[PDB]
């Protein structure tokens, strides 16, 4: 941390619902979705989750939706995926 | 817009029932009260005009008109003009405040869209476009471009119009190829499957129209049975035994709406009944389908006889392919119909030539023809190059 | 315990139709005792109306009762189980409209707005619904969503058999 | 003639379907006569 090795010492927070919600809105953006989806709620569901774990939700909501026979994805899947990723966030 | 344009179409088609007339403008007569529909309901009351559309308080009131519901009042307009102006004035300074505050980008375009959609309700084919343009001018989202789709779709399909919209439909979908990600390709192919369904689709978007569903429909531009019905029939009347008996053989899609609308009862229903390889059963089912299907719906009517005789013909292919040797008598006689008249239009398929049918009037007997080495394969060969050769002549037609 | 038997004897009478309308009160009257009692017995009674076979009405009619007579009481609780039967009634009625719309509620209900074990069950029914709809992947979907989440829970050996 | 129709063959002809249905009655009605 002595500068010249790391000159400008900067710390990356937070994150939180918002970071993820955006990160979610980023990851869910790629995937085809179902309108009426509120990602903040989904991220409000999100707790102890991270931006790569955000992908999990979109994968699980996609897992849901692809299992829903949906390249679209409803909102419910995500919040369901949240808890399911909040599983693995809390699991192991 | 949807029912509007159709209850337009319906009564503008009014032939069979006064209800075809009645039921249609019935709503409209209330729907012009619903929305200030006059400016086109204006020309819409000139639409079916000069047939039975001849009874109006503004345009024309005539006894040969069986529809008086093609009537107005200037109140409608006053109401409208009020509504309109109200709508107008509302958005005016609002949009102007959207301009004044520099308020929103799409939020500016928002009340524009509102401005526009009035014209949908209004039956104005004008500012909405310019509004949309100035919405699209404010469009930072392909979702606002999606709204262009909507708009242009609401534009054309409020009149069930044609090309520019389709062209726009291209143009609007051309911008980002996304297609509302999964979707607006739907709307695209939907409306496209309607655009091209003018009057055709025939093979073309019929599939596409069959393909995606129900992944959107529109309300004001369409219902879902709509595509289903439409998608079916053409794709049906067009596509393969296999395809149909792969697909319209049934779909949960179908299984859902089967007879749900009775708004079918026939389409592949009586056609798979035909595809059961009937003779007589389907022979009514046609017109049974037809007047229940074709006359009813915009393109379904407008195309008319494209349908009519091909499946008529078509089965004969089966009937042939069954028989090398088929007695047309055994056909036309033993099928309990006009031999000759059947045979006649059937004979009208000799020059349409899609008969391999080798067929008698006298002995009333049917035989086949076959591609063999000729096929079209070793057959078509002639022209194909020729046209090239022409272009090749054209090629050398350049020189200098 | 009579109205169990006597109910079927009511049914044997058609005083099921007496007991039909008494079930609103047997609700109350088992609510006079306990709700978990009621919810256990209430269903059972109408279930016993299903046995000693009933018209779908007295079922639906009195099912619909206890379903709402859940709601009227405090109860949002497994009136959907009743409604499962009601959807099953609807399924017996072959109203999959009535089934699914209810089922989808039953779903959203059982979707952890209510029991995941009952959520498996409604899928199975819904599968059948779908299957009677001949909505097959759907029947599958629900059935798998039954069967997979059936592995999450335990299901009646019947259901297991089913 | 309008602008863009389905085009060719050409307009062919018309007054058939019902004419058929007329006979789809009649033919069958004849077949009912049969």
């Amino acid at each position: 941390l002595r500068p010249g090795r790391i000159d400008r010492k900067i710390e990356f927070p937070p994150p939180s619902v918002a970071a993820r919600a955006e990160i979610l809105r980023i990851h869910s953006r790629k995937m085809n979705l179902t309108r009426g989806i509120n990602l903040r709620k989904v991220a409000e569901k999100m707790n102890g989750c991270s931006g790569a774990d955000v992908k999990g939700v979109c994968t699980e909501a996609g897992m849901y939706a692809l299992r829903e026979r949906r390249i679209h994805v409803t909102q419910e899947d995500f919040e369901l995926a949240v808890g399911k990723v909040m599983n693995k966030n809390q699991e192991t | 817009n949807y029912e509007v344009s159709e209850k337009a179409f319906l009564l503008t088609q009014s032939k069979v029932s006064i209800e075809q007339r009645k039921e249609a403008a019935e709503f409209v007569l209330a729907k012009i009260k619903e929305e200030e529909m006059a400016p086109y309901y204006k020309y819409l009351c000139e639409e079916y005009l000069v047939n039975n559309g001849q009874s109006d308080l503004e345009h024309d009131e005539k006894s040969d008109s069986l529809n008086e519901w093609i009537k107005f009042d200037q109140e409608l307009y006053n109401e409208l003009c009020k509504k309109n102006e109200s709508k107008i004035k509302e958005l005016n300074e609002k949009i102007q405040k959207l301009e004044e505050d520099d308020e929103g980008e799409l939020e500016q375009a928002q009340a524009w869209i509102n401005l526009g959609e009035y014209y949908a309700q209004i039956g104005d084919k004008d500012n909405a476009e310019k509004t949309l343009g100035k919405s699209l001018s404010k469009a930072i989202s392909t979702g606002a471009k999606i709204d262009v789709m909507l708009t242009i779709a609401r534009l054309g399909f409020f009149y069930n119009d044609q090309l520019y919209v389709k062209e726009k439909l291209e143009a609007v979908n051309s911008m980002i190829e996304k297609g509302g990600d999964w979707e607006r390709r739907n709307r695209y192919k939907t409306y496209y499957g309607i655009h091209c369904l003018a009057v055709r689709n025939f093979k073309e978007a019929a599939k596409l129209l069959v393909d995606s569903l129900a992944t959107f429909t529109s309300i004001e531009l369409t219902s879902y049975e709509s595509i289903a019905t439409y998608a079916s029939v053409t794709g049906l009347f067009t596509l393969e035994r296999t395809d149909l008996k792969s697909k319209v053989i049934d779909s949960p899609e179908l299984l859902s709406l089967i007879s749900t609308t009775a708004a079918l009862q026939s389409i592949s229903s009586l056609t798979i009944s035909l595809y059961a390889s009937d003779y007589a059963s389907y022979f009514p089912y046609l017109l049974e389908t037809y007047a229940n299907v074709l006359i009813p719906c915009k393109y379904l009517n407008r195309h008319a006889d494209f349908f009519v005789r091909e499946m008529r013909r078509k089965v004969y292919a089966q009937l042939l392919e069954s028989y090398k040797t088929l007695s047309l008598k055994s056909m036309a006689s033993a099928f309990g119909v006009s031999v000759a008249f059947l045979d006649n239009d059937l004979g009208k398929f000799i020059p349409n030539k899609q008969l391999n049918c080798v067929i008698d009037r006298v002995n009333g007997i049917v035989e086949t023809n076959r591609p063999d080495n000729k096929n079209a394969q070793y057959h078509l060969l002639v022209k194909q190059g020729d046209g090239l050769l022409t272009k090749l002549q054209k090629y050398g037609a350049a020189v200098r | 315990t009579s109205i169990l038997e006597l109910g079927q004897l009511y049914v044997t009478m058609g005083a099921k139709d007496k007991l039909r309308e008494f079930i609103p009160h047997s609700t109350e009257y088992m609510m006079q005792f306990a709700k978990s009692k009621t919810v256990k017995v209430l269903k059972t009674l109408i279930e016993k109306f299903e046995q000693v076979p009933d018209s779908l009405d007295d079922q639906i009619f009195v099912c619909e009762k206890s379903i709402e007579f859940a709601k009227r009481e405090k109860r949002v609780f497994l009136k959907h189980s009743l409604s499962i039967k009601l959807a099953t009634l609807h399924y017996q009625k072959k109203q999959y409209k009535d089934s699914l719309a209810l089922i989808n509620d039953l779903l959203r209900e059982f979707k952890k707005l209510d029991d995941k074990p009952s959520l498996v069950d409604v899928h199975l029914l819904e599968s059948k619904v779908y299957h009677k709809l001949r909505n097959l992947a759907k029947s599958k979907a629900s059935l798998t969503a039954a069967r997979t989440a059936a592995n999450s829970i335990y299901c009646p050996t019947q259901t297991v058999a089913e | 003639q309008t602008n863009i129709w389905e085009e060719n063959w050409d307009d062919v002809e018309v007054d058939d379907d019902f004419t058929n249905e007329l006979k789809a009655e009649l033919d069958r009605y004849k077949r009912e006569n049969q």
